[PDB]
């Protein structure tokens, strides 16, 4: 309804949220790397972060760094196609969805996996926060594999009462865990982004990551580092 | 710190043998619902809200919420403050919980559609689950039909309803058809039916035997959060984000198994959602629990309980009883309710009587004079009908109590009036009433007659000159004066003792046109208070003082919607209003903001009348060539068990400061305060100092968008701001006995962009003050508010840069007036405006002195100090100056969850230096939203979105955390503190309101 909804239509972005990933990369600069090659956008519908990924990695990059670059965006809902993006309609938990993502890279792990997914809030904060943690956990188990060791993982969070549990559940797996609002993130939203830098060592209807991170963690809370993002 | 009261999201309610048990934040509230008495509040969980509860026959309570579950004894909940030691935490979110059939185990449904069979210590005995891939649930219930027949009814996020048999772990049905996630599932008691609801806004009735969809109901206008069968599975009740409770009929036939049919719609909670519902089948009463913290009791038989609520008669029905006496095109044109029933008059002057006892109509008499556009009035309590016409004729008739015999009659004609277009009546004293008659000729008189209640004879006639723009619309009498409501929001007061005296004329009380009611409220000393309503929705409370008269407006407000036709106070002191919203008549409790009753009248609703009767009201109206009688009975139970507060975020809170003025003794045990919400309203209420119990007075609706700030700037002035540069100065009056009053004194000039914050400095004695506002576009404006001309003069404007400015504060040190802002870059920026404004600063307590110069718009000077403090936006800003007003310590809470403490100092040469004294980088887990200095700057209370309230101490410019405590108030975003005489009272706002003591 605001500024960014307006400038999203002016720039041909499918949603205002496109500026959250841009205003994010105005530092961390994880999309300004020439060596950056393979990215996965999880829960991408309707695809504005995948547009940003497309524009940064192809429209705005010398032909010299466009080789073997591959963008895969996944959602259970079907997405309108995006230039230079392979859109998969799959479940981030399902079988081959890691196998099929496996194949569209040269069995290479991704440099960077992002997710801007969130269900519509109900107004029940404890439910909304829990459901958001669910999405992050299930997203985390694909990122557990496909992510290149030492590669960044970005996700939208509900920065509420139990966020500090997520931070230390997430301590086992990253070098530097950061938390950021951008500035296109509405003041009236509990929104923030967990910008996980330097993928560190992972591990080695049944048991899932949410219950095995609940297994080890349990009932402990830590405070992640904070970082503003835009200019 | 100790928690005292809480008003906020109440997720569930249960009827239990004359009790209502309500999940209320992390507590259970037990009410005796016939008397609406709160028996006890017992905290069940440390921080989680109670999402669900159920009772065994033997008084055990099973309660769950998020990952918490507990089993607790009703007898303990009745008498103990807290039972949090019995709380257990499950590893997964708990979607539902039921006792086993014999109440020896409990069954816990997790969000992943696994059932944990536990013992009554909540320890798992074993687990049941289906085969296949996981399901994530947004809802579900376990329905116990018999010892071994337990159905798990799971509402998945993908929009299927999975019904499976618990002990055999066998799928019974996969009910598909919904379009969104399933937010509630329930089963009829007789095992015939499933009901589900989604965010597709539909309710679906399913055949539990065949698994077939039987009916789809579309009525709710937003997401549906809860539903259940009641009345022996013949009806369904649902409750929604749209704030309505809807009752449906299950209509069973042979040719279609059953279908849902909408029956009743009740609007019962504040914006927005309703979470809990339960029905007491015996009394046909429902209870609903809302995001607003309201618990509402609903008479499900409002239209049927006593059997005479609704009646209608066409002219043919009436003719069947009076005979074929009506002429072509003759219809009922007026009517009054008396003890015996209705007196009505036709367009041809036939006067008819309807007996409430016998249900019969009869012709009483014909007066051909009143076939010329008759008007009907009455004194209901004295059984006197008043008929007028457009030819200056009047007919008065008095009726016996039960008999309805004509016992007095009088008729007369007023030669002073050519044509007559309006007749009003009002009570005068024990022996007489008043009647006014007006004509459209500007030179003719406004005529007021004093008429005997005993024999309807004229005791005195008064003739007044009409002011220029005057058409009388309502009438009330007070002592020896008449207050005459008029068009254009005008009120004309005449003196019955001196018809040559110049009338007292109150012009333009509101933006509206027709004045619809004037009602005496209360008097004190030499002043009387009146409620004055306007058809266009505005109501004003005026104070009339005998010094010659003078007047002041004590209260102004606008109804949310529709025409406002009258208002009165009930015996509880609550302001009750009535009017129309397009075709719908409403009766509305404006003090506590809920509708009492509603009725579909004739769209145009040209002819209607409302009368008070013992145990309610009668509404009379003509709709579609029918005369309708609607009896509106007082509810068989209280309307609410809690009135509730806002149902959206509370962005600011302000307590009216203690004063030396004469605040009324009724308020002595507590404090008047305001809450300002994203629902765009300001609510003015009171809380008791000992109990933290909250009472509502008023919901002010001027603001168009969500509130940002409200602050009592002294004992009687309050400023609020929202967006669209809405900034309003309000004046509060707390001199009367039962309630405060508040009215707008002035709005700030407007240049879209928001007023993010403001601060004020008073000009010594004056009651004038300086105002600084900061905006989303980084602009800064300084204003002079002057009382006598009641206007804001712009005396300075400037800009910081282009980013948003979140907070601003005036700081007076020595002889300098400083402005401190906190832009979104995280800096503290100081301006010294002294040289550029026509005001001077007194060296101690920092008082402004007016130089009385002409208004020039100065430009804002360049900053004298710029200190980076936080790495992002600053959400909270506070300061305290030292005893010599040579320095101030500035406290900042950041969106970076850091807490900053800075020092602002002037040296001997008045040079400003701003240096940082301490910074706690991890002061909270999330955004710090409030940070206030208390105890002369020695302590700090902070609020943050992590729902942890923190108490701090400052020693040598250094902060240390000294206490912390969780609150249920989610999205914790506002804080207000008042000292008692030091012990403190904390008001904690977000989604909900909590009151604490420190
Ligand atoms: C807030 S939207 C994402 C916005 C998007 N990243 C953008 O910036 O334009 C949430 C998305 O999460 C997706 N989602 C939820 N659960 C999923 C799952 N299990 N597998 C794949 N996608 C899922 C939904 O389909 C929905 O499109």
């Amino acid at each position: 309804r605001d500024l960014y909804y307006r400038k999203a239509k002016e720039q041909g972005y499918r949603a205002r949220s496109a500026f959250k990933l841009l205003q994010l990369n105005d530092q961390f600069h994880f999309l300004d790397d020439p060596n950056l090659k393979r990215v996965v956008d999880l829960c991408a519908a309707p695809g504005s972060w995948s547009q940003v990924l497309s524009r940064k990695l192809f429209d705005e990059s010398p032909s010299s760094d466009k080789e073997d670059r591959k963008i895969v965006s996944v959602d259970l809902q079907p997405m309108s196609p995006i230039p230079h993006v392979t859109t998969l309609q799959a479940d981030i938990t399902h079988p081959k969805t890691l196998a099929r993502i496996l194949k569209l890279f040269g069995n290479e792990k991704a440099d960077f996996v992002c997710s801007d997914g969130a269900p519509d809030v109900t107004g029940l904060h404890d439910l909304d926060e829990y459901v958001q943690q669910q999405l992050i956990m299930s997203a985390l188990q694909l990122t557990a594999c496909i992510l290149k060791k030492g590669g960044t993982f970005v996700a939208k969070i509900f920065r509420g009462r139990d966020i500090d549990m997520l931070y230390s559940q997430l301590g086992y797996l990253f070098d530097k865990i950061v938390c950021a609002k951008p500035r296109s993130s509405r003041g009236t939203s509990l929104e923030a982004f967990i910008v996980c830098l330097g993928y560190n060592p992972p591990s080695n209807n049944k048991l899932c990551i949410s219950d095995k991170l609940s297994h080890w963690n349990e009932e402990e809370r830590n405070i992640a580092e904070f970082m503003a993002c835009g200019s | 710190m100790k928690d005292l009261s809480h008003y906020g999201p109440a997720l569930c309610v249960k009827f239990y043998n004359d009790y209502v048990l309500a999940g209320y934040g992390p507590f259970i509230h037990v009410y005796d619902y016939h008397s609406a008495t709160l028996i006890n509040k017992c905290r069940l969980f440390h921080y989680n809200k109670v999402h669900g509860l159920s009772l065994s026959s033997e008084g055990k309570i099973l309660a769950y919420g998020a990952r918490s579950v507990t089993i607790v004894e009703l007898e303990d909940v009745l008498k103990k403050e807290s039972l949090v030691d019995f709380e257990r935490i499950n590893s997964d979110w708990i979607t539902g919980a039921t006792f086993s059939f014999d109440n020896l185990q409990i069954y816990l449904l997790t969000c992943y559609n696994k059932v944990l069979i536990c013992d009554l210590n909540c320890e798992v005995l074993f687990r049941k689950s289906l085969g296949g891939e996981r399901s994530i649930l947004y809802s579900g219930i376990i329905k116990v039909f018999g010892p071994d027949k337990v159905y798990v009814n799971a509402g998945t996020v993908m929009g299927g309803v999975i019904i499976w048999d618990l002990f055999s772990e066998t799928k019974i049905h996969n009910l598909l058809g919904h379009e969104g996630s399933i937010f509630y599932v329930n089963l009829s008691n007789n095992g015939r039916y499933v009901a589900s609801c989604s965010d597709d806004r539909s309710i679906r009735l399913w055949d539990l035997e065949t698994g077939k969809q039987l009916s789809v109901g579309w009525s709710h206008t937003a997401r549906i959060w809860n539903l259940m069968f009641f009345d022996n599975d013949s009806k369904l009740i649902s409750v929604s984000e749209d704030c309505t409770c809807r009752v449906w009929n299950i209509i069973e036939s042979r040719e279609n198994v059953a279908e849902l049919s909408i029956s009743n719609v009740y609007e019962v909670h504040l914006i927005k959602s309703i979470w809990g519902v339960d029905v007491k089948d015996d009394e046909m009463i429902a209870v609903t629990s809302g995001n607003d913290g309201r618990l509402k009791l609903i008479d499900l038989l409002q239209l049927k309980r006593h059997g005479d609520e609704e009646t209608s008669f066409s002219l043919d029905d009436i003719a069947k009883q009076c005979g074929d006496i009506f002429e072509k095109n003759e219809s009922i044109k007026g009517f009054q309710w008396f003890s015996f029933g209705v007196i009505a008059i036709t367009s041809l002057g036939k006067i008819l009587k309807y007996s409430d006892v016998t249900k019969q109509w009869k012709l009483l008499l014909t007066n051909e004079k009143f076939n010329s556009y008759p008007i009907t009035n009455g004194i209901q309590t004295q059984n006197i009908a008043v008929f007028s016409n457009n030819k200056s004729d009047i007919l008065l008739i008095k009726f016996s109590k039960d008999s309805a015999d004509i016992i007095e009659t009088e008729e007369f004609h007023l030669d002073e009036l050519s044509k007559t277009n309006n007749c009003l009546v009002t009570e005068y004293d024990d022996d007489s009433f008043l009647l006014t008659l007006q004509s459209p000729n500007p030179r003719e008189k406004f005529v007021c007659l004093e008429i005997s209640l005993q024999n309807l004879k004229i005791k005195s006639k008064h003739c007044f000159n009409k002011p220029e723009n005057f058409s009388s619309s309502c009438l009330t009498s007070f002592r020896n004066h008449i207050l005459v409501g008029s068009r254009f929001s005008t009120l004309v007061i005449y003196n019955l003792l001196d018809e040559s005296e110049e009338p007292f004329i109150i012009r333009r009380l509101s933006p509206g046109d027709t004045t619809t009611s004037i009602e005496f409220v209360e008097d004190k000393d030499n002043s009387a208070v009146f409620s004055v309503t306007n058809r266009d929705g505005y109501y004003v409370f005026i104070e009339l003082t005998k010094n010659r008269l003078s007047y002041k407006v004590l209260h102004s407000n606008k109804m949310m919607k529709g025409f406002l036709e009258g208002a009165f106070f009930n015996s509880k002191g609550e302001y009750i209003t009535y009017g129309f919203k397009s075709s719908l008549f409403y009766l509305y409790n404006e003090t506590n903001c809920y509708e009492l009753a509603s009725e579909v009248c004739g769209g145009s609703h040209r002819l209607w009348n409302l009368a008070k009767i013992t145990d309610g009201h009668v509404l009379m109206y003509i709709k579609a060539s029918r005369f309708h009688l609607r009896k509106i009975y007082n509810s068989i139970v209280p309307e609410t068990l809690e009135n509730g507060v806002h149902g959206r975020e509370i962005r600011d809170i302000s307590i009216c400061p203690v004063s030396n003025t004469n605040t009324n003794d009724n308020f002595k045990d507590g404090h008047i305060f305001c809450t300002a919400s994203e629902d765009t309203t300001i609510k003015l209420g009171y809380f008791n100092n000992r109990t933290g119990k909250v009472q509502n007075f008023w919901t002010q609706r001027k603001h168009v968008s969500g509130l940002q700030r409200c602050q009592f700037i002294n004992h009687k002035l309050m400023i609020s701001s929202s967006a669209r540069e809405e900034l309003f100065l309000w004046e509060l009056n707390d001199k009367y006995n039962k309630r405060p009053y508040m009215t707008i004194r002035q709005a700030l000039p407007v240049s879209d962009l928001r007023i993010m914050d403001f601060d004020v400095k008073f000009i010594s004695q004056s009651g004038d003050f300086l105002l600084v506002t900061v905006y989303s576009d980084s602009t800064i404006k300084i204003w002079h508010y002057r009382e006598n001309q009641n206007k804001f003069d712009l005396i300075m404007q400037g800009r910081y840069k282009t980013c948003c400015l979140f907070n601003v504060v005036f700081i007076a040190l020595k002889e300098e007036l400083l402005v401190v802002i906190s832009p979104t870059d995280g800096h503290l920026v100081v301006y010294n405006i002294t040289e550029y404004v026509p005001f001077s600063v007194d060296p101690i307590s920092g008082d402004l002195v007016d130089h009385k110069l002409d208004a020039t718009i100065s430009n804002l000077p360049a900053p004298v100090a710029q200190l980076p403090v936080h790495q992002s936006g600053v959400k909270s800003l506070d300061y305290v100056a030292n005893a010599t007003r040579t320095s101030a310590t500035i406290l900042t809470g950041g969106d970076d969850n850091g807490l900053g403490l800075s020092n602002l100092k002037l040296d001997d040469s008045n040079k400003v230096t701003l240096k940082t004294s301490d910074f706690i980088a991890a002061a909270a887990s999330s955004t710090i939203t409030s940070g206030m200095l208390i105890n002369g700057g020695k302590e700090v209370i902070t609020t943050s979105v992590d729902q942890v309230i923190r108490a701090w101490e400052i020693t040598a410019g250094k902060l240390s955390l000294v206490d912390k405590k969780r609150t249920t108030v989610a999205d914790t975003g506002s804080l207000e503190i008042i000292s008692n005489d030091s012990e403190k009272t904390l008001l904690i706002g977000g989604v909900g309101l909590s009151i604490w003591k420190k």
